[PDB]
């Protein structure tokens, strides 16, 4: 596996020095079949950052319950652990998506077993391990 | 005005049930004019109003598309879906607007996502399409059509228009990059694709990516089974066409622009060397069938070849050894390719490489096969100096 | 030019709304044209 | 267009040979395939659609609009005629007592009539001697050279006093330059005045495509740089000739409008006026010189073809072929097949089929079993309308001999001249030429009934 | 004329019974014709 990740980094080094530009970051593993997105792409130049090849397997071989801890945290900004409507509608404005409140409320509401019109951070976890 | 959806889903309607017709009067009465409609509804006029006199098309949109999902649906569409409806598909896009700002956006987006792909997958929302293009469709009958050329044009330039965020960039390349075998078949009728290809990947990184997609071996096979269709015809018939060796010239002239930048050319020299001299020793050996495109064809590979050649120790035994591979095959009658190998080897003299590779029983038995000197006096020559040298 | 039913103006922000509209509407016709080029 | 003979012997044989039910099916599927196969070509060949339009508004010869130029279309059979010697003459030399002359191309002479006038007793011609060359030489001097470079044609004793002789050629000869000796017993060596006698000369010869032969390696390289001189300008003539397209289909759309214009040879429409300046005034000019060149680099390739050959032999000299076999290599065989996409041939062939299918129709049994491969239907939709006025009565014609005496293939035919007069009147209110295109299917109905 | 398929009569008692039949058809399509034009 280790073979295809080098010669995909070999034949975007432009220089032949084993360093490649982040502004062609994207493609490299935009060709090896994987697709990220913009957001995704500044992330991964954030996390690491020009790239050598020790950085970009790094970057690699992460492509956790942290992870969905850490969204639980931004979904709640109180920290109070329950995910109200208002949080949902001000994390979707931020995002810059256009919802209707019936339709938030039946997504949240679609969200809970309990019934108490909340999500919790155990519900948020079942729902991300659903397959 | 504000009916135009209607008027666009009746000529859309009429464009999708008359454009697999090969009969070249409804190409010209129904497909053209359809494609001219949907050519002035993808590129609208240029902005006249003072603040928009300098940003283009991609700068005006007050929404802004998802990279790997469609949300438009025109099998819906069609049919008079409310669900499906202008309206319907814009309120589904979002507007146009520190590291724990970027994390918090990144996280935000993918779970959102996540939730939005569950609440289709058990409740009522309806599912995007996943941005995969298929290789058979009406694009390739469009672009490639005989009975006009107009149609070729405005296919040509509704594609180029389609590709404009390179997430759908990506896509469309390869969907052309798959229609290179039709240059063969409809030889200089795909004269505006090919000017449509070349401009898509006009920029490096392009070119970088479809070579690691494996398009150089794609483009290689191309060239030597035209080059061996053009040997068998030219063995058999006397006819003359004046369409021959278009799509040859045009897929080296292809292969030239995929190699001439520098990473490539260092990467796939050691995979290429082999086709393109085989290329060049059967062209060599055309005396008939023998047109302009082909000499034009013969010299680019010519200087493909020489640029090639140029490199490390190690390269240079990899070309002696495939050169020794291509001497193997030509059998002992003929006594044209050899000298040339033969003298590109002891010109490139690597003296003791091919005792390494075990190239001296080639030459041993191209000795032994000599029955006659009047016919064979070059390679013998050429011959006895490499001996010599060796 | 003496026949009066043959001569039987837009302002700045309409004009601009106008070029935003043709914009979307461009942007939706690629897409649904897109939408028809799937595999399948 | 050639194989005319063959398929009036081929219909003939079939006709009377008694054969088994399973070769006349074999035979009718041979046909109909055939048929079928053309009938699909001719239906979506690219220029199907200007030439459809082109039929009926002007009157022309050809198809000129042809990417790949056809052998058998661009070689019609030329016949021989009688030309006078001074006018093709482009230079000449006089010797005592012979004569050189130079043409302005090449020809394809056959007899020879010679001329006497003016003759006197003091002296005549008793021996004449002909020689000509396909060697192509810019001054008359130059080749005035008697020994190597001429070859024997023929010799010819006159009776004394003989006034017109008739020097026969058995086979014709190719011929550029042309030598005149008097044998047995006069001519200015500056002018070339006789005072004895005057001599005028006739020619049975037709003009001839050929180039000079190769003999050595320098020819060799002359004919190799000709022929890439000859492509050259064959490719900038072809490009030129391809770019009249796109006029004649913008003129094609405008002429589809029918559009009244205001304003007797000048009254017709001004747009019919310049299709047919544009498709016969000068796309014809543009054919016929990428003919010329086309048959004059065909000639040069078999020379080579030739010279390459004899040379390859003479070194392998210092295998046994059968009597086909030296004709299939040899260039005996090389210039008789016509292009896969030329219009002309599958119109040609598509009249074939339907000669043969004419000629085969009048046996009851192989009727029945053509109506059983569905002739019919593909006879109804595709060849009523295409073709000369004769191919469509022709067409006419085997459609009604093919119901002769079946009520099924009676009933089939007349449900379908029922149905398409319905559909038609059904919207001729809102288009009359629905009700001006049915003349075919009318015709078809008379011609049925009239046959009692 | 060298065509052999391009060259590809009746006796008296079949022409007098093919008069007849002519006749008898003609008085068919006249009574047929006629029926198209009674009151209604
Ligand atoms: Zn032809």
């Amino acid at each position: 596996q280790i073979a295809e990740f080098k010669e995909a980094f070999s034949l975007f080094d432009k220089d032949g020095d084993g360093t490649i530009t982040t502004k062609e970051l994207g493609t490299v593993m935009r060709s090896l079949g994987q697709n990220p997105t913009e957001a995704e792409l500044q992330d991964m130049i954030n996390e690491v950052d020009t790239i050598d090849f020790p950085e970009f397997l790094t970057m690699m071989a992460r492509k956790s319950e942290e992870e969905i801890r850490e969204a639980f945290r931004v979904f709640d900004k109180d920290g109070n652990g329950y995910i109200s409507a208002a949080e949902l509608r001000h994390v979707m404005t931020n995002l810059g998506e256009k919802l209707t409140d019936e339709e938030v409320d039946e997504m949240i509401r679609e969200a809970d077993i309990d019934g108490d019109g909340q999500v919790n951070y155990e519900e948020f976890v079942q729902m991300m391990t659903a397959k | 005005d504000s009916c135009w959806e209607l008027r666009l889903r009746c000529a859309l309607s009429l464009f999708l049930m008359a454009v697999n017709i090969k009969t070249p009067v409804v190409v010209e009465n129904i497909t053209l004019m359809c494609l001219r409609i949907l050519q002035k509804l993808i590129k609208p006029p240029a902005p006249t109003s003072k603040k928009n006199k300098d940003v283009p098309v991609e700068a005006l949109t007050t929404v802004k598309p998802y990279c790997n999902e469609i949300h438009a649906q025109a099998q819906l569409w069609l049919k008079r879906d409310p669900k499906a409806s202008y309206d319907a598909w814009k309120k589904c896009l979002p507007i146009r607007g520190s590291k724990s700002e970027l994390r918090h956006l990144y996280l935000t987006e993918k779970y959102v996502w996540r939730w939005k792909q569950f609440l289709s997958r058990r409740g009522k929302r309806t599912s995007p399409l996943d941005l995969k293009l298929g290789h058979n469709n009406w694009l390739r009958q469009v672009l490639f059509t005989p009975a006009t050329q107009a149609a070729r044009q405005a296919a040509c330039t509704i594609v180029e228009a389609l590709a404009t965020i390179p997430s759908r960039k990506q896509q469309v390349l390869d969907l052309l990059t798959s229609y290179l075998d039709e240059l063969s078949i409809a030889g200089e009728c795909a004269a505006e694709y090919l000017a449509l290809y070349q401009k898509l990947i006009t920029s490096a990184h392009w070119k970088v990516y479809l070579a690691a997609r494996g398009v150089l071996p794609y483009v290689g096979n191309l060239i030597t089974k035209e080059i061996a269709r053009l040997l068998a015809l030219e063995e058999a018939t006397l006819s003359t066409d004046l369409q021959q060796g278009y799509a040859l010239k045009s897929l080296t002239g292809l292969l030239s622009s995929f190699v001439e930048v520098e990473s490539i050319k260092r990467h796939f020299k050691s995979r290429l060397v082999g086709t393109v001299l085989n290329g060049y020793l059967c062209l060599r050996k055309l005396v008939v069938q023998r047109t302009k495109l082909i000499d034009e064809t013969q010299d680019m590979l010519l200087e493909m070849l020489e640029d090639m050649t140029t490199g490390t120790e190690s390269e240079t035994k990899a070309f002696m050894a495939v050169c020794i591979e291509t001497a193997k095959r030509y059998n002992l009658d003929d006594y044209r390719t050899p000298v040339f190998i033969f003298e590109r080897l002891c010109s490139i003299i690597m003296a003791g490489v091919m005792a390494q590779c075990g190239g001296l029983e080639c030459m041993l038995n191209r000795l032994a096969g000599i029955r006659d000197f009047k016919q064979g006096r070059h390679l013998l020559t050429v011959l006895l100096k490499l001996f010599s040298y060796c | 030019s003496q026949f009066l039913l043959t001569r039987l103006k837009m302002s700045e922000t309409e004009r601009q709304s106008m070029e935003s509209e043709r914009a979307d509407r461009s942007l939706f016709v690629q897409e649904l044209l897109l939408s028809t080029l799937v595999r399948e | 267009r050639k194989a005319a003979q063959f398929v009036d012997l081929l219909g003939y044989f079939s006709l009377k040979t008694p054969q088994t039910e399973k070769k006349l099916k074999e035979y009718s599927q041979k046909a109909v395939e055939i048929l079928r196969t053309q009938n699909h070509i001719l239906t979506n060949h690219p220029n199907s659609n200007i030439y459809n339009t082109l039929s009926g508004l002007v009157e022309f010869d050809g198809y000129y609009l042809e990417s790949d130029p056809c052998l058998v279309c661009n070689n019609p059979e030329v016949p021989f005629c009688y030309i006078k010697l001074s006018s093709i003459k482009v230079d000449t030399r006089y010797t005592t007592t012979q004569q050189v002359v130079k043409l302005i191309g090449s020809h394809t002479i056959s007899k020879v009539t010679v001329k006497i006038g003016d003759l006197k007793r003091t002296k005549m011609v008793r021996t004449i001697n002909l020689y000509y060359n396909n060697r192509t030489v810019q001054a008359i001097v130059e080749l005035k050279n008697k020994p190597a470079r001429w070859h024997k044609a023929k010799k010819v004793q006159l009776t004394p006093g003989q006034t017109e002789v008739k020097i026969d050629l058995p086979l014709p000869i190719v011929a550029s330059n042309l030598m005149i000796e008097f044998a047995d017993f006069f001519l200015c060596n500056a002018c070339g005045f006789c005072k004895y006698a005057r001599f005028d000369f006739m020619l049975y010869a037709k003009p001839c495509c050929a180039v000079d032969p190769i003999e050595n390696e320098e020819d060799r390289k002359k004919a190799v740089s000709n022929i890439n001189t000859l492509l050259d300008k064959a490719d900038r003539v072809y490009h030129q000739l391809m770019g009249h397209r796109p006029q004649l289909e913008n003129l094609l759309c405008k002429v589809n409008e029918a559009a009244p214009e205001k304003p007797t040879s000048a009254s017709v429409n001004r747009y019919i006026l310049q299709l047919a300046q544009e498709y016969c005034g000068d796309c014809k000019n543009s054919f016929d010189e990428l003919s010329k060149i086309i048959q004059k680099v065909f000639a040069s390739r078999k020379e080579l073809l030739e010279y390459d050959l004899q040379q390859r032999e003479a070194a392998t000299k210092s295998p046994t072929f059968t009597a086909s076999q030296y004709r299939a290599l040899s260039v005996l065989g090389c210039g008789h097949t016509s292009s896969t996409k030329c219009y002309g041939c599958a119109s040609a062939v598509t009249e074939h089929c339907i000669t043969l299918l004419r000629a085969l129709a009048t046996n009851p049994a192989l009727r029945h079993i053509l109506v059983s491969q569905g002739l019919i239907r593909e006879l109804f939709d595709y060849n009523l309308r295409r073709g000369a006025a004769a191919m469509r009565e022709e067409v006419r014609q085997l459609m009604c001999l093919l119901t002769r005496d079946n009520p099924e293939a009676t009933q089939q035919m007349n449900d379908l001249i029922i149905g398409k007069v319905s559909t038609a009147l059904k919207g001729h209110w809102a288009n009359p030429d629905l009700a001006s295109s049915l003349q075919y299917e009318m015709l078809l109905l008379t011609d049925s009934i009239s046959k009692e």
